[PDB]
């Protein structure tokens, strides 16, 4: 709904990510996987996290 | 109310194979890649030969380089995808390339002999759960026992049993009886 | 066809022959063309079997066909169980298929005598059936020290 | 308490077939024409190579628990390398007027075919085997 | 629900105790105890140092399920020597590596930068 | 000179094409257009996942907070899947995905989860890992032909 | 309609259907605190207690086996091999 | 000095990479474990919702604050709850959060964690703040609201471990992997040409010596190596995940100790 | 007749939500009554 | 009523008999339970906790009749128990339940547990009495039932219980065997390098039961104390268990680790995998359910389990997409295989062009061709999959399950790795549906391979988009094959069951529907129980006639044809005796008539078939428990072993009246029993091969005795119900040539159908 707070299977946080991630890739023009290294989610249980994440509370939040 | 897995609960990849949940553990007592990743769900093989849902094993190795790349892995039927590409980018990303992994053993930390195939795999949680599905009716004031359960327990010779659990509670009324006209008749 | 036989020397060996074998069948007629071995001919039709060769040819032409059929799925079942039930359907003479109010007045006025050994007979009367652990009574041993 | 065979071979062979920790070596006694070894070894424990050869005696001692070394720090029946223990299983293939002891140490085989130890070899399992090369 | 708080797997019941000693029927000089509120951490770890002690003739552990944190160890132990005495040897250099460790650790920080 | 890896096809023994089909993947419906790889299942496999895919559960709708239904299932943490078709696009798949990404280890590893069964990870389910949202509307009317 | 105790015909050893309801007879008995004939070396349990008893051959009771046509046999519990 | 030795190769406040040297599998591992789960933190263990008019529900939303992590440095300093002899919760046993968040902008307002008020005395045991390690001192992201919408609460955060639910686990993931070459024959290698050329050497294999192809096979070594790598959340720094993962070990195994004396 | 699938019947039913595409599914569903 | 129903689940730590209830589930069940002074205290305890806490109760009902209510009751803390009250209590630990999986098809569906109480909410369950309730763990669910009553509690344990039922009736071996994991792993474990090491070991040893608590010693001592995985599964075989067994090249020093062998219950040799453990005629779960009882065999599942599954937990198994691949050379030589069919059809088809291909003999031109190229297609199939096999490797771990038996067969390697093959819709290849083409992409006319149907590739390779439609035809037809199967199937099961049901064996040992009528003159024609019947070797039947006179001939007076002197004391002084050599000689007129005889009743010579009483088993037996020398001559006598044969021949009784009729069936129902004890107790054999001693032989009899008298039927046994499900049941396990079978054959016998479907004279 909302980017979850840490990685399912590791811990780490990841829930401070996602504003970022999003900045790199739409104002500095990073490909997904080289935008999620730069965060530090190197393994892929994190990375899986932020990239497949999917951010509905945006489609939420139209509703009055 | 909020469903928190549990121990019974149904769970099934997308190849036509589902499972109930027999046992959580926790992170430590999981078996563990030298990466320190340990698995959130773990499968048993003997669920693969036999049913031949190669396209799992090829969706985990794909979704492993899609994550460790960034890109969206293309499982489209009718490409030209093919393993031995996935598993060359793979090899690319420093892993065996056909997805095994050392892991160790959790609750000794020692190396396990043989190596995991080890990768993410897109699972579904499905309705219909151990809460809805336990019930225990046994009074105060399926889940049954028809004619083939009856005939099992005749089978077994348990007379005994089959007398009581299918009798009336309806009171064993007495009567008394001629001797030569079988009818409840006599004047007691 | 390979056929086990002993040979002169007394240990089995195989001994092919040729075998014909029918679309349709004519048991009666054909036991009877010269030539053939009249002793061995077989069909998978039990009923010829028995209109031909009798009850008991018949019964165990019967047998013969249901365990063919366990065994092609490549299973196995012990004998008394499948003799059991082609006992069971051949016992009258013939090859028998296995396969409320109103009742009783037929009963009535047929004088019908139930033996009162089944379950639910047994259960509608508040009593064990004489099956099993109800084949026997048990009684006071007043004959002990 | 004893020994009770015990004589040297050549090795004809070392075959490792679909294993690999673990060998059967093929080999002859260096004296007789008639008295031969198959067995089993680790090789990983105690490599082996064809033509080496071998220091090889069945004995006896030195059924209760077992206990680490300790006793073993001085008190060694063994003055070899390589020892198993095992169990006989025999059959006394009593074959041609030459005998054949079988022996299986946790399924690592032996046999012994030859004829002068008849009145030797253990009808019987505590049976230990000791090897230096 | 029927699941049970998660609690219960550190914490001890109403009349439970950390040890119940047992002495063992099978063999001289065992002992079984079973450790509540335990789980292979300790349970390997007291396990593998009674084995570097060579009066030690004999040690194991198991939990017999999973769903309970409780452990089993048996050691069997040469004559003249206890076994409790022998799990305070172990239990002692156990303490006493870790010790050590922590200090070996507590420098090996100080000497960095990050 | 063929790439060793790839699947035999024989070739347009054929000049008098008519037409081509545009993909062959569309041959599917909507939820067979769901398992990824399906060429590489025996056929009756795709057969049951297309009916338990209808069983799982994902966001139905945005508006869900909005309706009352009899029933609804809404997990917590939706992800689109690592490995998709490209006829997930127009199903709009990714967008209101029904499955979360697991790390899945196959292995023998204490024998609870044999015969179809799974081992889960209670740290991370702990941490959200599958679980949802259930609802259930209650409905009732009032007075009727008294 | 009886059979002479010679002469019986039906097997002497007690048969798993018997020894089920003798078992079963008993400790129903024994559960309803009826004298029991044994020594308790510890037992609380019914059903147990009445095995001792039938092994130790002091279950007083008798088995009637009829037969199909109507006639029946009397074996004491006593007498009955136990396999 | 003496015994168990180690080795720092990196650190960094978030991460420690280091090598055990000199001591039995068992204890390694056993510290690893306990590095995961055992070890005591801070984490919000209780929520009551004033008001929530956000696109998500309440258990959702309390479930995310149990996740946030909370300074933990002091932690030795707070009782346990269970110990406490207050009346449910206090300062000793206790800190308490606040959050207030309305949507006052058109454009959409993020809840933060920063945006997180403790309210209950800390007797300076630094203990319940927020952890913030992103550029901008956001920390996690809560919720969202549109313009019109509220939500408030309070918290209440208690001292925790691992076992009892993740929240309150320290560390992150936590590499380890001894005998980078084979050479124990701890594991059999899967392959289908060569096992070599089929498997990537570890980083770990270089600080070790290759073993040489005639050398026959060593039967008497042991696991005495390892390479670990501890991760933090930021709770309790790093250097403490280990000290204190020590410590805990130790207090356990005492525990037995005093418990043989009370036989 | 829209309530009930009086017609042919089944012909009508309520729309399946459990997920996007179970919805997707049943707007796309067909049903044969009643030689292969 | 007093049942409950949940998921199941299954679980390596509860013993095969156990049961897991959750407690909720045993908080709502009750069982009545009478006070008497031996339990006043534990049910007082027991009404203490009240019902919402187990241990407990949820009613006391008191002389009167009236019912207390634990829950409400103001005086539910104050209660003061009485003799003869009675107490609902929750059930508990132990106590005796019926669990049933539906449909339930044959009476090992429904088996009495002992209840473990647990904490989370599903059943629990010992993976090894999966099979007979054909119940897994994705959802499965099944019931459990109190018993109310003593009786019914002594029913349900002394003939329901699952420790009874291991081996069963059907099919006259167990129905319980080691499965999955520990199967997968037993083999691992018990291969020739598999070696252990002291720390593994004793924590192996620990994990079994009871281990009496000696370290055995290990077969390698020198460099390094290192066990053999053979030796420590081991010790869960308990003593006093023999077996052997002899694959198809095995010796007894089994070059290859194969067949299996067994003594004084320690493994000499042979790798253990299904064939040993698994739920086989004549492996180890039958041996020891017979040899030493229900409880200890149901007890070794369980040590199995718990050693084994240590085991494998820390070694590990797993397989991958790898393990279906294999090498490029094997794959250009399965291209190649499948090019070959495909030019072999071609030419099949040109020569059917130019008419020059022929029928044969009813069967049309087109017919021929068909049956043709489908023969050379899966020949193809086939040979390319066989490629397949050969190449993957024994760390392969598919063919590591496929080895232990655990899972997973040829056809599956195959059709992965190699080919999948032809298609097919009732028999036939892809018909053409659209005129003269399967599909609009073909042209018409066209019946190569990929028009009608054969799909080239494996599954790793992938489907075309043709071949993914013609696998989905054929697809599509065992699903519907399988509901009609399913149906069907269910609708004769309960049909012969009603038929059947009240065919009884009565204490005459005839076989009687409830009219008396009789139906089999003794049960079985032998008056066996089948759970006690195991599949021998009948010696006399086959062989030369040189042989069996090796064999068997004594001839005294014949100094090449007596018997050594060394084989038996005495024997110098028997050389020549004319009066032993009657006796030797009336044997022997036995053994002859007895190989007549049995080459009339199996004129194909079969050797092997089922017969009470294991002898080779037992002699096995009296060989290991009397030390046996084979190198001393016997004590034994020539009289002791042809008599004492004899007379064990008139006490094998099925049937006992002192009427000639009686004697005459008693007579004709042990007459296959009685040649395969001569032939196994003759008197060279008993000296020459088995050597035994007297005391020896006198054992081997009297164990003979007991053994068939254990194995005659009991009367009150409900046969019908049982022949019923046995053939049914199995009915149902049909989920699958050129005459009608399976399941509509099996409809039409049963039937008695006029008008059958293939109807067939074979004429010789
Ligand atoms: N030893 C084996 C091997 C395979 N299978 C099976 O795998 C196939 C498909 O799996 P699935 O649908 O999961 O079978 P079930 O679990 O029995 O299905 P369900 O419980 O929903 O009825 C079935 O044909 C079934 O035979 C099994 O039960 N036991
Ligand atoms: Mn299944
Ligand atoms: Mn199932
Ligand atoms: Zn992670
Ligand atoms: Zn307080």
């Amino acid at each position: 709904m909302i980017v979850p707070v840490r990685c399912f299977s590791c811990g780490k946080v990841v829930g401070d990510k996602w504003e970022s991630y999003l900045n790199l890739l739409q104002e500095d023009e990073l490909d997904e996987g080289t935008a999620l290294s730069r965060l530090g989610l190197k393994r892929y249980c994190c990375r899986r996290m932020i990239l497949t994440h999917v951010d509905l509370i945006e489609k939420f939040l139209r509703y009055n | 109310t909020t469903k928190i897995p549990q121990i019974g609960d149904k769970f099934a990849s997308r190849h036509g194979q589902k499972g109930t949940i027999g046992i959580t553990y926790r992170r430590e007592d999981m078996p563990f890649t030298a990466e320190g990743i340990v698995p959130d769900l773990i499968i048993n093989p003997h669920a693969i030969p036999s049913r031949m849902t190669v396209a799992h094993l090829i969706e985990c190795l794909l979704s492993k380089v899609a994550a460790l790349s960034g890109n969206e892995g293309d499982a489209s039927p009718f490409t030209d995808i093919t393993v031995e590409g996935i598993s060359k980018l793979l090899r690319e990303h420093g892993y065996q390339s056909r997805g095994f992994e050392v892991m160790y053993n959790g609750h000794t930390g020692k190396k396990l002999m043989a190596q995991i195939f080890f990768g993410p795999t897109y699972y579904q949680r499905l309705r219909h759960m151990v809460d809805d599905k336990i019930h225990a009716r046994a009074r105060g004031p399926g889940l049954r026992f028809g004619e083939m359960e009856r005939d099992c327990m005749i089978a077994h010779g348990a007379a005994s049993f089959l007398k009581e659990r299918l009798m009336e509670a309806s009171d064993a009324f007495r009567v008394h009886i001629c001797g030569i006209c079988g009818l409840m008749t006599v004047i007691a | 066809y390979d056929r086990k036989v002993p040979s002169p020397t007394g240990e089995y060996v195989k001994e092919p022959e040729w075998v014909l074998e029918t679309d349709g069948v004519n048991l009666s007629e054909v036991m009877t063309v010269p030539g053939i071995d009249p002793t061995r001919i077989y069909t998978n039709s039990f009923i010829d079997i028995m209109e031909v060769l009798g009850i008991e040819a018949g019964r165990a032409a019967l047998y013969k066909e249901v365990y063919n059929v366990i065994a092609s799925d490549g299973s196995y079942v012990n004998y008394r169980h499948m003799a059991l039930l082609v006992d069971v359907m051949t016992t009258q003479g013939g090859l028998t298929s296995v396969t409320t109010v109103e009742i009783l007045f037929e009963a009535g006025a047929s004088a019908e005598l139930d033996d009162c050994r089944g379950v639910s007979e047994n259960v509608i009367l508040g009593q064990m059936a004489p099956i099993g652990t109800g084949a026997f009574d048990v009684m006071i041993d007043e004959e002990s020290l | 308490s004893n020994t009770l065979f015990d004589d040297i071979f050549q090795v004809s062979e070392v075959d490792p077939g679909r294993y690999n920790k673990v060998c059967r070596i093929e080999a002859a006694s260096t004296t007789q024409d008639q008295c031969k070894l198959t067995l089993d070894i680790n090789v990983e424990l105690f490599p082996v190579a064809a033509q080496d050869s071998l220091t090889v005696t069945i004995a006896s001692s030195l059924t209760r628990s077992w206990r680490p070394p300790q006793a073993g720090d001085r008190s060694l029946a063994d003055d070899y390398d390589y020892v198993m223990y095992g169990t006989a299983y025999k059959f006394e293939e009593v074959s041609k007027d030459l005998i054949a002891v079988y022996y299986s140490f946790g399924g690592l085989l032996m046999r012994l075919e030859g004829n002068y130890r008849n009145l030797n070899n253990l009808k019987q399992e505590n049976a230990y085997l000791l090897i230096r090369r | 629900m029927n699941a049970p708080d998660r609690f219960e797997l550190f914490l001890l019941g109403e009349g439970e105790s950390k040890l119940k000693i047992d002495p063992d029927t099978k063999a001289p000089n065992a002992v079984v105890i079973t450790f509540e509120k335990e789980d292979h951490t300790l349970g390997n770890l007291i396990r593998a140092e009674l084995l570097n002690d060579r009066k030690v003739l004999f040690a194991a552990y198991k939990v017999e399920h999973p769903f309970f944190a409780r452990f089993k160890l048996r050691i069997q132990t040469t004559e003249g020597y206890d076994p409790k005495d022998a799990l305070k040897n172990a239990c002692n250099s156990i303490i006493n590596k870790l010790g050590a460790l922590k200090t070996n650790f507590e420098t090996e920080w100080n000497l960095q930068t990050l | 000179d063929v790439d060793p890896a790839k699947r035999i096809r024989v070739s347009h023994h054929a000049t008098t094409f008519t037409h081509c089909e545009i993909h062959p993947s569309m041959i599917l419906g909507v939820a067979a257009s769901i398992i990824p790889f399906p060429d590489h299942n025996q056929s009756p496999r795709n057969t049951y996942q297309s009916a338990m895919g209808k069983q799982a559960m994902g966001v139905f709708l945005t508006n869900y907070n909005v309706r009352m239904d009899t029933m609804a299932n809404i997990l917590y943490y939706p992800q689109k899947p690592l490995g998709t078709t490209r006829a997930m696009e127009y199903l709009k798949f990714r967008e209101l995905p029904a499955g979360q990404n697991a790390i899945v280890a196959i292995a023998c590893y204490s024998g609870y989860n044999q015969e179809d069964s799974m081992i889960m990870n209670q740290s991370s389910i702990d941490r959200g890992l599958f679980r949802s949202l259930f609802f259930r509307s209650y409905m009732d009317q009032e007075k009727k032909y008294g | 309609k009886a059979i002479p105790k010679d002469q019986r015909a039906t097997t002497p050893y007690m048969t798993k259907y018997e020894r089920a309801r003798i078992l079963g007879t008993r400790a129903l008995q024994i559960s309803m605190n009826a004298p029991v004939f044994v020594d308790l070396e510890g037992e609380t349990d019914p059903l147990r207690i009445a095995m001792k008893e039938l092994a130790e051959k002091k279950i007083p009771l008798v088995i009637r086996r009829y037969l199909p046509d109507g006639s029946f046999e009397d074996w004491s519990v006593e007498e009955l091999i136990v396999d | 000095e003496e015994g168990p030795q180690v080795k720092i190769r990196e650190a960094s406040k978030d991460n420690v990479d280091f090598i055990l040297s000199n001591v039995d599998l068992a204890m390694a591992n056993s510290l690893r474990r306990v590095m995961i789960a055992e070890i005591p933190t801070l984490a919000i263990d209780s929520v009551e919702v004033e008001t929530n008019t956000t696109v998500l529900a309440d258990e959702f939303i309390a479930h995310r604050l149990g996740l946030i992590p909370l300074q933990s440095m002091d932690i030795e300093q707070l009782e346990y709850s269970r110990d406490c002899f207050c009346e449910d919760h206090c300062d000793k046993c206790s800190v308490v959060l606040t959050l207030q968040a309305f949507g006052e902008s058109e454009s959409t307002t993020n809840v933060y964690s920063k945006d997180l008020v403790i309210v209950s005395n800390l007797m300076g045991r630094n203990i319940g703040h927020p952890i913030i390690q992103d550029k901008e001192g956001n920390g996690v992201l809560i919720c969202k609201l549109r313009k019109g919408q509220e939500l408030k609460l309070t918290c209440v955060a208690k001292k925790g471990i691992a076992k009892e639910h993740a929240k309150w686990g320290p560390a992150a993931a936590i590499e380890f992997e001894y005998d980078p070459w084979n050479k124990l024959k701890h594991t059999d290698y899967w392959y289908e040409q060569d096992s070599a050329k089929e498997w990537p050497q570890s980083k770990n294999c270089e600080y070790e010596d290759p073993p040489n192809e005639g050398d026959p096979f060593d039967y008497k070594a042991q696991a005495d190596t390892f390479y670990m790598n501890v991760e933090s959340v930021g709770s309790i720094p790093v250097d403490q995940v280990v000290v204190r993962g020590i410590d805990t070990l130790q207090k356990k195994v005492a525990s037995i100790l005093l418990a043989l004396t009370q036989m | 007749a829209l309530a009930t699938g009086n017609w042919g019947a089944g012909v009508s039913q309520v729309l399946n939500r459990y997920t996007y595409s179970s919805t997707l599914s049943h707007l796309r569903r067909t049903n044969t009554p009643i030689a292969k | 009523d007093f049942s409950a129903r949940t998921v199941i689940s299954g679980d390596p730590n509860l013993e095969l008999d156990q049961v897991g209830v959750p407690k909720s589930i045993a908080k709502t069940l009750t069982y009545p339970e009478v006070v008497t002074p031996y339990n006043i205290d534990r049910l007082t305890q027991l009404v203490r906790n009240g019902p919402n806490e187990h241990p407990g109760a949820k009613y006391v009902i008191r002389d009167s009749g009236d019912r207390i209510d634990l829950r409400y009751s103001k005086r539910a803390g104050d209660i003061q128990l009485q003799y003869g009250w009675k107490v609902e209590r929750h059930i508990m630990d132990n106590d005796p339940v019926l669990f049933n999986r539906q449909p339930s098809l044959h009476k090992m569906s429904m088996m009495a547990h002992r209840v473990k109480v647990i904490p989370y909410s599903t059943f629990r369950l010992n993976l090894s009495v999966t099979s007979p309730y054909n119940a897994d763990f994705d959802g499965d669910e099944m019931n459990l039932h109190v018993p109310q009553s003593e009786e019914t509690r002594a029913e349900l344990s002394q003939l329901c219980a699952v420790p009874l039922q291991i081996v069963s009736p059907q099919s006259n071996k167990p129905c319980m065997g080691i499965v999955q994991d520990t199967l997968c792993g037993i083999r691992k474990l018990t291969l020739r390098d598999t070696f252990i090491e002291l720390d593994q070991v004793l924590n192996m040893l620990y994990w079994v039961p009871d281990w009496d608590g000696v370290i055995p010693t290990p077969a390698i001592i020198k460099p390094k104390p290192l066990w053999s995985g053979k030796q420590i599964l081991s010790v869960a075989i308990p003593n006093g268990i023999h077996l052997q067994r002899f694959d198809e090249g095995t010796t007894l020093l089994s070059p290859k680790d194969n067949g299996m062998l067994i003594i004084d219950g320690q493994i000499i040799f042979g790798v253990v995998e299904k064939k040993t453990v698994g739920s086989s005629n004549g492996g180890l779960i039958h041996v020891v359910t017979r040899e030493k009882g229900p409880q200890v065999c149901a007890k070794l599942f369980g040590n199995i389990q718990k050693v084994v599954n240590f085991w494998l937990l820390h070694n590990g198994f797993s397989t991958g997409i790898g393990d279906t691949i294999a090498d490029g050379p094997t794959m250009r030589e399965i291209t190649e295989t499948i090019a070959e069919a495909k030019k072999k059809v071609l030419d099949v088809t040109k020569e059917a062009q130019a008419n020059l291909l022929t029928a044969k003999h009813g069967m049309t031109l087109r017919e021929s061709f068909e049956d043709n190229v489908v023969r050379f297609l899966n020949e193809a199939r086939d040979k390319a999959g066989r490629l397949a096999e050969v190449n993957l490797k024994d760390l392969n771990n598919v063919k590591q399950m496929v080895m232990a038996g655990s899972k997973g067969s040829f056809i599956n390697i195959a059709q992965m790795s190699a080919c999948v093959g032809q298609q097919s819709v009732e028999g036939k290849r892809i018909a053409f549906g659209f005129v003269d083409r399967t599909l609009p992409h073909f042209s018409k006319d066209d019946y190569s391979p990929e028009s009608k149907g054969f799909v080239e590739n494996s599954y790793l390779r992938g489907l075309t988009p043709q071949e993914f439609f013609f696998h989905a035809m054929g697809g599509r037809e065992g699903l519907i094959d399988t509901a009609v199967k399913t149906a069907e199937t269910g609708y004769i099961q309960r049909r012969l069951v009603k038929a059947l049901e009240d065919i009884m064996v009565h204490y005459d040992n005839t076989t009687r529907n409830s009219l008396g009528n009789v139906i089999q003159f003794i049960y079985g024609e032998d008056g066996m129980d089948a759970a006690h019947i195991e599949k021998q070797s009948l010696d006399t039947i086959g062989g030369s006639d040189a042989a069996f006179e090796k064999r068997y001939r004594v001839d005294l007076l014949n100094t090449d044809h007596t018997l050594d002197p060394s084989l038996l004391e005495s024997g110098s002084e028997i050389l020549g005796d004319l009066k032993l050599q009657v006796l030797l000689d009336e044997e022997y007129k036995q053994l002859v008539k007895d190989r007549k005889f049995l080459r009339e009743v199996f004129v194909d010579g079969e050797a092997n078939w089922p017969l009470p009483v294991n002898i080779r088993r037992i002699i096995q037996n009296a060989q290991q428990t009397f030390h046996i020398d084979h190198t001393k001559p016997s004590d034994l006598t020539i009289k002791d072993i042809v008599l004492g044969v004899k007379d064990l021949q008139e006490n094998l009784l099925v049937l006992r009246g002192k009427n000639e009729i009686i004697q005459n069936a008693q007579r004709d129902a042990v007459t296959l029993f009685c040649c395969l004890l001569r032939s196994r107790l003759a008197t060279r054999r008993v000296l020459q091969e088995y050597r035994l001693t007297k005391q020896a032989f006198d054992w081997v009899l009297s164990n003979i005795e007991a053994q068939f008298l254990r194995s005659v039927v009991h009367p009150g046994e409900m046969v019908g119900v049982l022949a019923a499900q046995s053939i049914g049941e199995p009915a149902t396990q049909m989920t699958l040539k050129k005459v009608t079978s399976g399941v509509p054959r099996l409809k039409e016998i049963l039937n008695v159908a006029k008008n059958m479907k293939t109807p067939s004279l074979t004429v010789y």
